[PDB]
RNA sequence: CCCAUAUCCGCAGCAGGUCUCCAAGGUGAACAGCCUCUGGCAUGUUGGAACAAUGUAGGUAAGGGAAGUCGGCAAGCCGG
RNA sequence: UGCUUCUGGGUCGGGGUUUCGUACGUAGCAGAGCAGCUGCUGCGAUCUAUUGAAAGUCAGCCCUCGACACAAGGGUUUGU
């Protein structure tokens, strides 16, 4: 199977883990746990949460 | 060897885990004093009034998890007294808890 | 041939779910449930891809003060699938049909899950996306 | 008058009395029935609940939903160190039932099994056996023996070993061995007795006993949860909120008459800790344990066909309350009965399994090892240390 | 001298009753509630160890939302 | 269930795992502005770096064999 990543996070999901989310407009979501759900649904962008994929990626944390 | 002075972290937290706030800090008195007659041997144990004030520090729920001590095993001059001997427990202000060991105290 | 596996059901009776069709009516208020056998004081309940017994309780006055026979396509509680995922929707949506499970509009709107699809080709021809 | 709406009783009163197990390993109530035509072998087997996973494994079912597709199945892991077989019992049919009729112990009893024999191993001097070991070393005792082992021939029917498991290899703080009769079903009597005879003292790893894809029976002690009330005990109806005097309990224990409360009424007590039998729990694996070769540690028992990675089964940070699985093991589909830790009665079927589901062959895509004392993500720390980075202790 | 969760009346050091005077800082509309100084007390006629059931008093709950019940009783939503 | 096989469990330490989400201090020509002095110096919520940082983590999580002490004990009974 597969490996998702986390429409929030960017963390990749192995089967088995998190949840899928499909909006009624149409589009499909993953999240690794209740914890990235939440802040997805509470509308936080991922990119100003420091532990995120985005977020790092942007401030070139790894690089 | 009775008169021995050795300094101990005792971890507060996993001792007085689970119970209830009003009953957290008298706990860890009780812990540290079972704590001392365990690795001395005395059921003769005092307890410094400034760890007293060290366990107390943050009220009776918010206890500190870690408490760095000293125990001393002295002789009981009081030859009524039916125990030779006696543990003081004093307390160690530290900055930081890594790496602390247990060590022995020479005088 | 294959047939569908069990999965949590979110819509007792009693539950106001969305009309995702084009017939006029807005929401559909689920009164009874297929299939249902029972037990004492357990209300039948649905999930997506289960034929129910609804009322019209917004909507054109034509469709209202009477039962039509409705499916569900879209449930907010999260079932489990086989494959290990847990998938649920943003709202709870059906549609109108008949008996012999052919929709009585022409259009949906939103998604439809893969278990209804599956179930009723009628409804799953007309779905724009299968979650 | 009659009660106005049908409903079913709450639970079975075919597992009365609901009280704690008299024994903590669970009982082989029932051995299968022995078959003269088949050759030796063993018919249970104990293993450890270390915790359970879930895997991934494409589905081979004509004319289901999930034929040619993957699926995610929980397991449950059993550790199964080999066994240790030190003695024989022979059992005589009598019209009063089986009758133990004869016992012999081997020369040998590792200090695993004497434990059992003792309720304070440090109190005493470790006598056990000590005068019965000296007839396996002068000849009048050997000859007398050789002769019980004769007589177990003419008389006895059933055949058993007395194996026990090896608790130095597990994780675990006990040190005190389980021992327990296994029978041993096969040919003739003779051939039975010559079987066990060869393996006095020997080991039998769990693969000797069962095999892939063998649905077998556990049989343990489910997990105590002490004095419980009728609405968790017996999953009865909450009373309304307005009762007076509490709404967990039963309303009417009976009627005026029989004057009497009858056995078949919901009342509170002690709930787990119950022994139970579960069947068809299916083995999905039959994992090897840590091998060292040519100075390398061999651990990736957790690899499948499809994933080729070195990992073991342990997921990170360990089986939480367990500890670490270093020795064979058993991966069971779904769950079984017991505690982290509580020793678990394999025992083959009773039944003939002549199902698609029971004789399905199992082929493993993927075992998941992420950790389980939290959410988990990482698979193993390789994946993880490639993911994050270097941090601030590097 | 007490003037009242112990000096008074309720059989008692009884969660009841029993007429008044003075009245700090902060927040705040405020003699509201919440915290603090002056002054006062030692938890209300006992302590220790546990943390089963059933309670009494507080909370939280996915999806649904009165389908419960004689009745939305109870709780909840609203709130400046 | 454990209570000397140079072995045992314990305590602390360390490591792993995991939760939250980036510590104090220090630096910044980042900061809406304002004040004083002739670009500089002050006040300033917040921002960036240090810093996936800090903190906790078995009390019923996993592994240590680093430090420290303890462990060869005590009481009551039982005989064909
Ligand atoms: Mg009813
Ligand atoms: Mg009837
Ligand atoms: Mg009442
Ligand atoms: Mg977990
Ligand atoms: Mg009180
Ligand atoms: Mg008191
Ligand atoms: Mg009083
Ligand atoms: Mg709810
Ligand atoms: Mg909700
Ligand atoms: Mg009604
Ligand atoms: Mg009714
Ligand atoms: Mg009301």
């Amino acid at each position: 199977m597969k490996v998702e990543l986390c429409s929030f996070s960017g963390y990749k999901i192995y089967p088995g883990h998190g949840r899928r989310y499909a909006r009624t407009d149409g589009k499909v979501f993953q999240f690794l746990n209740a914890k990235c759900e939440s802040a997805f649904l509470s509308k936080r962008n991922p990119r100003q949460i420091n532990w995120t994929v985005l977020y790092r990626r942007k401030h070139k944390k790894g690089q | 060897n009775e008169v021995v002075t050795r300094e101990y972290t005792i971890n507060i937290h996993k001792r007085i885990h689970g119970v209830g706030f009003k009953k957290r800090a008298p706990r860890a008195l009780k812990e540290i004093r079972k704590f001392a007659m365990k690795e001395m041997g005395t059921p003769d144990v005092r307890i410094d009034t400034r760890l007293n004030k060290a366990v107390w520090a943050k009220g009776i729920r918010n206890v500190p998890y870690r408490i760095r001590v000293r125990l001393s095993r002295k002789r009981n001059e009081d030859e009524d007294s039916p125990n030779k001997l006696y543990t003081l427990v004093t307390y160690v202000p530290v900055t930081t808890f890594k790496n602390l060991q247990t060590v022995n105290v020479d005088e | 041939s294959g047939a569908k596996f069990r999965i949590s059901l979110g819509l007792p009776v009693g539950a106001v779910i969305n009309c995702a069709d084009n017939t006029g009516a807005k929401n559909l208020y689920i009164i009874s449930v297929k299939g249902i056998k029972g037990r004492l004081n357990r209300l039948p309940a649905a999930g997506v891809g289960d034929m129910v017994m609804a009322t019209v309780k917004k909507g054109k006055p034509e469709l209202r003060k009477k039962v039509h026979p409705a499916v569900v396509i879209r449930q907010r509680k999260s079932y489990r699938r086989k494959d290990g995922v847990f998938l649920y929707f943003e709202d709870n949506a059906g549609v109108i049909v008949n008996n012999k499970g052919e929709m009585k509009g022409s259009a949906i709107t939103g998604p439809v899950a893969k278990e209804c699809a599956d179930l009723w080709p009628r409804i799953a021809s007309n779905a724009g996306s299968i979650a | 008058s009659h009660r106005k709406f049908s409903a079913p009783r709450h639970g079975s009163l075919g597992f009365l009395p609901r009280k704690r197990s008299s024994r903590h390993r669970g009982k082989v109530k029932s051995f299968p029935k022995d078959d003269p035509s088949k050759p030796v072998h063993l018919t249970a087997f104990l293993g450890y609940k270390a915790g359970m996973t879930h895997i991934v494994r494409e589905v081979d079912r004509p004319g289901s939903k999930v034929n040619k597709k993957e699926v995610v199945e929980a397991v449950t892991i059993v550790e199964t160190p080999p066994m240790v077989v030190v003695g024989i019992v022979g059992y005589v049919e009598t019209p009063r039932g089986l009758r133990t009729f004869k016992t012999v112990f081997a020369e040998h009893i590792s200090d695993e099994c004497k434990r059992r024999f003792y309720k304070n191993w440090h109190k005493s001097k470790k006598k056990a056996f000590t005068k019965y070991c000296k007839k396996w070393q002068d000849d009048a005792g050997k000859r007398q023996l050789d002769k019980d082992f004769s007589s177990m021939k003419k008389y006895c029917q059933v055949i058993r070993v007395l194996a026990h498991t090896q608790m130095r290899l597990l994780p675990l703080r006990q040190k005190k061995a389980h021992l327990m009769e296994i029978q041993v079903n096969g040919g003739t009597v003779a051939e039975k007795l010559d079987w066990a005879r060869e393996r006095l003292e020997q080991q039998v790893p769990v693969s000797q006993v069962f095999g892939q894809d063998e649905m077998i029976d556990v049989i343990g002690v489910t997990k105590g949860k002490g004095y419980k009330g009728v609405t968790s005990r017996w999953h009865t109806k909450k009373l309304p909120r307005k009762t007076h005097r509490g709404l967990r309990k039963v309303a009417c224990i009976g009627a005026w008459h029989p004057a009497r409360v009858a056995f078949s009424v919901a009342r509170a007590g002690q709930k787990g800790y119950h022994h139970r039998t579960e069947i068809n729990k299916k083995i999905y694996k039959i994992g090897q344990g840590y091998l060292i070769k040519d100075g390398k540690l061999i651990k990736n028992n957790a690899s499948t066909d499809y994933d080729l990675s070195d990992k073991s089964i342990n997921p990170l940070g360990g089986f939480v309350h367990y500890g670490e699985v270093t020795n064979d093991f058993v991966m069971l589909k779904g769950c079984v009965v017991g505690t982290k830790k509580r020793v678990l009665t394999l025992r083959k079927s009773l039944l003939v399994q002549t199902k698609r589901r029971a004789l399905e062959k199992i082929d493993l895509k993927f075992i998941d090892t992420t950790s389980k004392f939290g959410h988990g993500r990482f698979q193993t720390v390789e994946e993880k240390k490639a993911f994050m980075g270097p941090l601030k202790k590097d």
